[PDB]
């Protein structure tokens, strides 16, 4: 059981009877105060003044805690005799000497335990647990020196063979320690001790009794090791319920329900962690990118405007014809870094050199397609800047900018965003503190740069480049074409899906080892699917093919999705793209999962046992040079 | 009680041993067991014929 | 996976009567993986 | 035990074989009926026309089950005030009560039964379990919202300290609370409640009962907080245990058995989920990359040449010396992705702006270098296209491709691969309705892009860029120079090594702390090798180190190879490079970790008791800051 | 219990006493000799249930003639009363009653017989797996319903030639039923049908039900997300004390810079001769095979300043790149590393005296082709590589400088008007570190690091200039594991509260009231919360955001510690719950995957009719 | 812990007596996990 041990205060007792438990004290059991504690680890002082005299309260110790504590106890013991030479914890601690047996109502609540009574149920008190715990850490804490001489002397040559036996003169293997050991080992100042603690450790070291002359296996780990050994024509199977079981954590995180859902998910709940992304600005097709805004190359006629920063300084800069800027708008909190490192923006009057570059921010009704003239700007704020430096590059006669690292935070909080008709716009150009002349500098702009996004949210998704509160994902299934997925934003549900979808492709790998064009549970899923839509009714050429070609495809499916996780939302994927295939492969994986009975692929089974008789054959000849060169008497 | 429907062939009194051809199992046991059954169950010592060498 | 039994058969797998009924109750398993950590098996 | 009951057939003392068994059922235990059912939390309606009266199956309860599912009572009886505020259970589960003990035969199959006769199984039925397991989640349903309030109402201030003790004014804390929660909170509505729940859950918040004046701790967790809680001097075992856990993990995963074979193993067991990777094919060298073609400079005779699409468009091509293909043969499964955004591609008589470009794949008998003549080229066919556009750049007077993206997906068994001498080539170039007049082009091909290269599958290997059946991963120790790898095919053998050598990387780095020039027991193996390779007599002249010196070796290469893994199959590594270290490192490394018994390293644990008193200290200062505001009455 | 029997050899027997114990062998149980073990209950249940996992199979094995005999793992343990303990002094203490012991050879024998059977049942597995996964046979929520006939007939048709299934169809029906309880047989004999599976108990735990996902998924998560946090180690990662570098640090990543671009005020490891020299000299340097080469330094040269950097490898790339003047052709020529040490700082060198010792130690050779652009010609790809190893290199002495350049090199003298190139550091340079123990802080190792001085204190540029082994980096990689746990914890939407940022809130409203230098505003408890979950989000959104310099709130460390400590309370105090949002979506999803399974089956049942009865 | 409230029958929040006094031996716990593997389960 579990909880605190109740009494009852009056006479009536019924399973929903009003305040008839209370908890019970050390007072009602004396034995368990610390007066009458068993002081063989000698932590409670035996002066009487130095002892206090106060009620403590009580709980349940179940068995499950009393089990690992005894093993906790046995890992202390498997190092005794440096503990008796270092003269600590003489008495072992048994934790059951600290346990009183008591009958009384056991539970968390005493509308529980109302309903539970039981007998001979253990109990403590928090000083008496924490006493306990402090004795096993302080010898925790004295064996460390110890244990990492131990290990090491373990460690330094071969002691354990994956398949078969080895053998070597023991004379031999001490006299190559001997020699290679460090100065300070523990283990060169107290042999013994070390040979009897590793004798315990390993079944392959006995010693003789040289009183007897008998020779005998000491181990005390036959039961652990016999479940760790590799049998004849099988893998281990720790190492097969291990793989197992990080396979199906794999899809439980992977979350096959979400990720294959047929109905609207939350943003929210649908998002993940993200990832920056790089681009080029000036690069970019405008008919592919949906958060890009251009001034048509017709307005032949340059303008020149002043804006205002923070700290209330005016600057001047130039709007033409072609200039590119970002559609803040339905983009979602973002942060944005600008890099000029390598460009030249070299001009016959213009010299980039000692110019300063920053960021600007435009808020207006009138749409920026029609921008002719500086009263159409409407509020415009200069949130950065920086200048510039320039180097000479490997072409002749050529300098170049020196690396930059201009920052933004787009928040749209921080913005009034009440006015329906109003847009919002990000430029990045030259600025100056006097009037540039259209003539000198002729560039749109400098997004001739790279620009690196990273998403400043986890609770937002978008879908082509604009925001969506609500996301269906068996929909984005074969909708993206690859120029698509490159001007996607970096908070894109596509990259979201294909993340999630790694997982699962990692899970069928770890369960999977087929070679090409061959059948498995993890493949006949889309087979399933194939045969019957081939037989479903349409509009087309019918083609019918048999299930060995059936299953070749799907074979040849799975390994494609293997391969690269972003094919089930490339556009015209060969077998990827049908959602029937996505939703079946993602529900049979999960059951071809659970099905499994401790079991291993042939070809993996056979491989192992090939590698593990070579590793053995290695170690026997390394062991051969061993006792050649360290010869015994 | 499963077992298959199908009546005896008769067969003749086979008048000398017939030779026998064992196989195996994945089943498995240890020698200790096996020599102490083979001395429960065998029928030495005896007297055989030795027959000719050459 | 056809069948064929001579004189009787206490199952028909192609015969009437049988039940096929998936469940999110019932669901599937098997014994796929074990705690057998070395220190907890000792 | 586990299984089913089983029970004799017709007359008893009578069970000598198999076929005399048959599956117990509820009729034969009518107290396991639904009508016998303890209706104490409602669940079976009353009526007795609505309770179904049929029979039933029976199973076997295991005690790990019994422990687990009544331990989950305990969630809910953490939480009972609210229950009883929400009129929902008011009676507690008590799993016990479901329960029939029997004495019977158990096992899975009548053989097995036959001989495991027990006394005293426990059995219920799935109706009663689905029962059982609806009540409880019924109640987690409702406790969700209570649930997010009470973890906010812990949260919003400092609760846990990580050693230690600190203190504050109860009425202070309270003002606090009152001034900082949240309006629709629950904790409002009910303070009493929250109170006792918080009581219950931690053992530093105490309420004094008014009318005996008293104040102690009723917190039910003390013997689990004990493991969480840090003794002096050391750290929880709860960490020691999951970091040694965790490391062990990853060692499991990274299969060191596999990744130190010295036997050929099977491709789709080696191979692991690859990675893309990027090329610039026109500045890549023959002589590294094997998978290269080009037709030899001085031909200088270009020839003009027709290519019919899938459609039946026909386009005009010209193939020049210098022009550069990919051999097709050999490589696996593939997908190629061509960008050539930022590049030129303009001369005087050609404006790349509106041209089209494409990918053409030839099969022919000839090798591609004797091309000479347009007979010479086979089959031919143009596979995908895309028109060009252009947009000025930083430097004056030019102009820019914008970004592309042409895809092709290379899979062998489309095309018919039957003839031994047949010929796959692939190449990108300008392709025009019209004929290309020579003198107006001049460059050999588009191949001055980025291509991203990216497998079809995980079955298949390959080795310096030609796949292979089987790979011996123990040759692959020391052979491989920085151009090759660079020059290397995404499905390489090399990068699938890497990666696996990597999870060793995170294994060692996560159960090591060891400084610089400090021995290791992950260090040692290779000191080991070392030591004896000096001895062993062979070719060359030797001279004889020191074991503190080789110490300092194997640490500083264990060092180097934790820093960078990919340093095992660089040629000429320094100490990696020798497949007997990596071997010896690899198998170490089990043992290594095997051989720990609740131990942590020395300069962990004195940074750790360290780093806890700093943030007992700020703990503690943030408190009296508080209590300065808000003063106690 | 747990460990090896004892049996004292004498009769004065206390807590601690000399001697008085001895192994327990096999001869007084009530001939060659066998240690004994005790056998632990776990292990008994382990393996009992290892053996059911075998029984699940018997109708085929019989078919087999396999395994004639099961197993019975309890019937090889004998009970004995004794000692039981790991030493001597454990079992003087503890003594028990009717403890199970075995001897490590039947122990292998059992474990070995049990592994032939799993190795026997391999291929039969496989077709079962195979049969499961052909069509649906689970759905995540309700019922779905089929004919078993118009099943059995898809089956026919689409399984493999080779399957077992189809030489025992019997065994696999009957397999397949002891596993599942949605498949089941009709009894001829009495015209009865009956659920038969052997997993109730197990499949209650993964069946959703009322309107809550799965407790094991539930569990699950919660206990990933923990590992997630002691993988992460709050208390290491927002320590105020020193904290040794072996214990910071963590596997890195490599970097990439291109030196040319670089600014010397940005990068403190870079050494450039100033341009005012306008004095180019030539020098000649040997290799270490003993060849000599010739080289050129003039004013605006850049090097690398080796002696603060840890443990380092440098790869250099120059494709792409030009090179190329009136008088010069990169075509043919050879490009190298050479390393100088030299008692004289690198910014005061005018004449070939002041090098002191010079080494080329690595070179190559380069190729040029034809580029995008007309009548100009790139060098193709380059892998030049060296490795920085401190511990050759004399360090001893303490005036030492050591330096590291790349530029062309020549057997043949160069003429200073031909080349005008000061080096060939325009290029792409990665760096890897070679040694996991050392940490840098902006360009210099430092032994100790105090993780919570980190905080806001780094701008963009001085982050891009870090070296690859920079604490920031390990700062940021460790602050990402609590940035998927608290992703996997919480669902919480814009401007919504959550427990994972109620911290921040405290520490806002406890510093508003804090009253020092500024004038103040009050704000609410509302404004508060909004910019602590945005604050949150934030930090999801960019991890790297907390070293950022004057970031919107995280730069303050109070929050940071604040947030890092009260992630561990918030997962440890949850009890078996999940967000509503999700609840509710979980449920919509797995009604909807329901409906579609129906509808798969019933096209099944169309395409595959069954047989009309017609009794 | 509780806000505001008067009432003050058994327990008082806002009046005097009470402690508020974290320490790492006592923490704070629930239930966040259980084993519940099918393997396990059976």
């Amino acid at each position: 059981p579990g909880g605190v041990p109740w009494i009852a205060v009056g006479d009536e007792t019924s399973v929903t009877s009003p305040g008839a438990l209370r908890r019970m004290t050390s007072k009602d059991i004396p034995e368990t105060a610390i007066i009458n504690t068993d002081n063989s680890s000698g932590a409670v002082p035996s002066e009487s003044a130095l002892v206090p005299y106060i009620d403590e309260p009580l709980v349940v110790v179940t068995e499950h805690a009393i089990t690992n504590f005894t093993k906790a106890e046995m890992a202390l013991e498997f190092n005794r005799e440096f503990l008796d030479k270092m003269r600590v914890l003489s008495v072992s601690p048994k934790y059951s000497d600290l346990l009183t047996y008591v009958d009384c109502y056991v539970g968390v609540s005493a509308r529980q335990a109302l309903n539970n009574f039981q007998k001979q149920v253990p109990v403590i008190t928090p000083t008496r647990q924490t006493m306990y715990v402090d004795s096993i850490q302080a010898a925790l804490k004295a064996l460390e020196k110890w244990e990492i001489d131990l290990r090491v002397a373990q460690t330094l040559l071969p002691t354990n063979v994956p398949i078969g036996e080895v053998s070597c003169p023991m004379q031999s293997v001490v006299k190559l320690l001997d020699d290679q050991l460090p100065d300070d080992s523990l283990i060169r100042r107290y042999p013994k001790e070390a040979a009897v603690a590793l004798a315990k450790r390993n079944g392959g070291i006995q010693w003789m009794d040289v009183s007897e002359g008998t020779v005998m296996n000491e181990a005390v780990n036959a039961v652990a090791a016999s479940a760790l050994a590799p049998s004849a024509s099988a893998p281990p199977l720790e190492e097969k319920s291990k793989l197992t079981e990080q396979a199906m954590d794999l899809v439980t995180a992977a979350e096959p329900e979400i990720i294959a859902s047929l109905a609207p998910v939350p943003a929210p709940v649908f998002a993940i962690p993200p990832k920056p992304a790089d681009y080029n600005v000036r690069t970019l097709r405008i008919d592919e990118a949906t958060w890009l805004r251009m001034i048509p190359k017709s307005m032949n006629t340059p303008f020149q405007i002043q804006v205002t920063d923070n700290t209330g300084t005016n600057w001047h800069l130039n709007l033409r014809g072609g200039t590119r800027v970002v559609n803040l708008d339905q983009i979602a909190p973002m942060r944005f870094v600008l890099d000029l490192g390598g460009k030249s923006y070299k001009e016959t009057s213009w010299d980039p050199n000692g110019k300063k570059v920053g960021f600007i921010v435009f808020q207006s009704k009138i749409p920026f397609e029609l921008w002719t003239a500086a009263s159409q700007i409407g509020q415009a704020t200069v949130v950065n800047y920086v200048q510039l430096y320039a180097e000479d590059s490997s072409f002749t006669a050529q300098s170049i900018i020196a690396t930059t690292s201009l920052a933004y935070n787009y928040e749209p909080e921080q913005l009034n965003k009440t006015d329906p008709e109003m847009n919002y716009y990000l430029l990045a150009t030259f600025i100056d503190s006097a009037a540039i002349t259209p003539t000198n500098m002729t560039q749109p702009d400098v997004w001739d740069a790279l620009l690196t996004m990273s998403p400043l949210s986890a609770g937002e998704v978008t879908v082509k480049g604009a925001v969506v509160s609500e996301v269906v994902p068996a929909d984005l299934i074969g909708s993206y074409t690859p120029e698509s997925l490159n001007a996607s934003l970096p908070n894109d549900a596509a990259r979201c899906m294909i993340d999630r979808a790694s997982k699962i492709a990692e899970a069928i790998k770890i369960d999977d080892d087929a070679g090409p064009d061959e059948y498995s549970p993890n493949s006949v899923p889309i087979q399933g699917q194939l045969a019957i839509s081939q037989l479903e009714t349409g509009y087309g050429v019918r083609i019918f093919n048999p299930k060995g070609i059936l299953s070749k495809i799907a074979s040849r499916a799975m390994q494609a999705f293997i391969g690269d996780p972003s094919t089930i939302i490339t556009q015209a994927a060969p077998v990827l793209s049908d959602k029937n295939n996505w939703i079946a492969l993602a529900q049979g994986v999960k059951t071809s999962l659970r099905t499994k009975s401790l079991s291993a692929g042939v070809k993996t089974a056979v491989s192992k046992l090939s590698s593990s008789e070579s590793i053995q054959n290695w170690t026997q000849g390394f062991l051969d040079k061993v006792s050649a060169h360290f010869p015994a008497p | 009680l499963g077992m298959r429907i199908s009546a005896l062939q008769s067969l003749s009194d086979t008048p000398s041993p017939v030779q026998w051809l064992p196989q195996y199992t994945i089943d498995q046991a240890a020698m200790d067991e096996g020599d102490l059954m083979v001395s429960r169950l065998t029928q030495l010592p005896l007297r055989p014929d030795y027959g000719n060498i050459w | 996976m056809g069948n064929a039994s001579s004189i009787v058969q206490t199952i028909n797998v192609t015969g009437d009567g049988n039940v096929f009924k998936p469940s999110a109750e019932t669901s599937s398993t098997a014994v796929p993986s074990l705690s057998l950590s070395p220190g907890m098996l000792n």
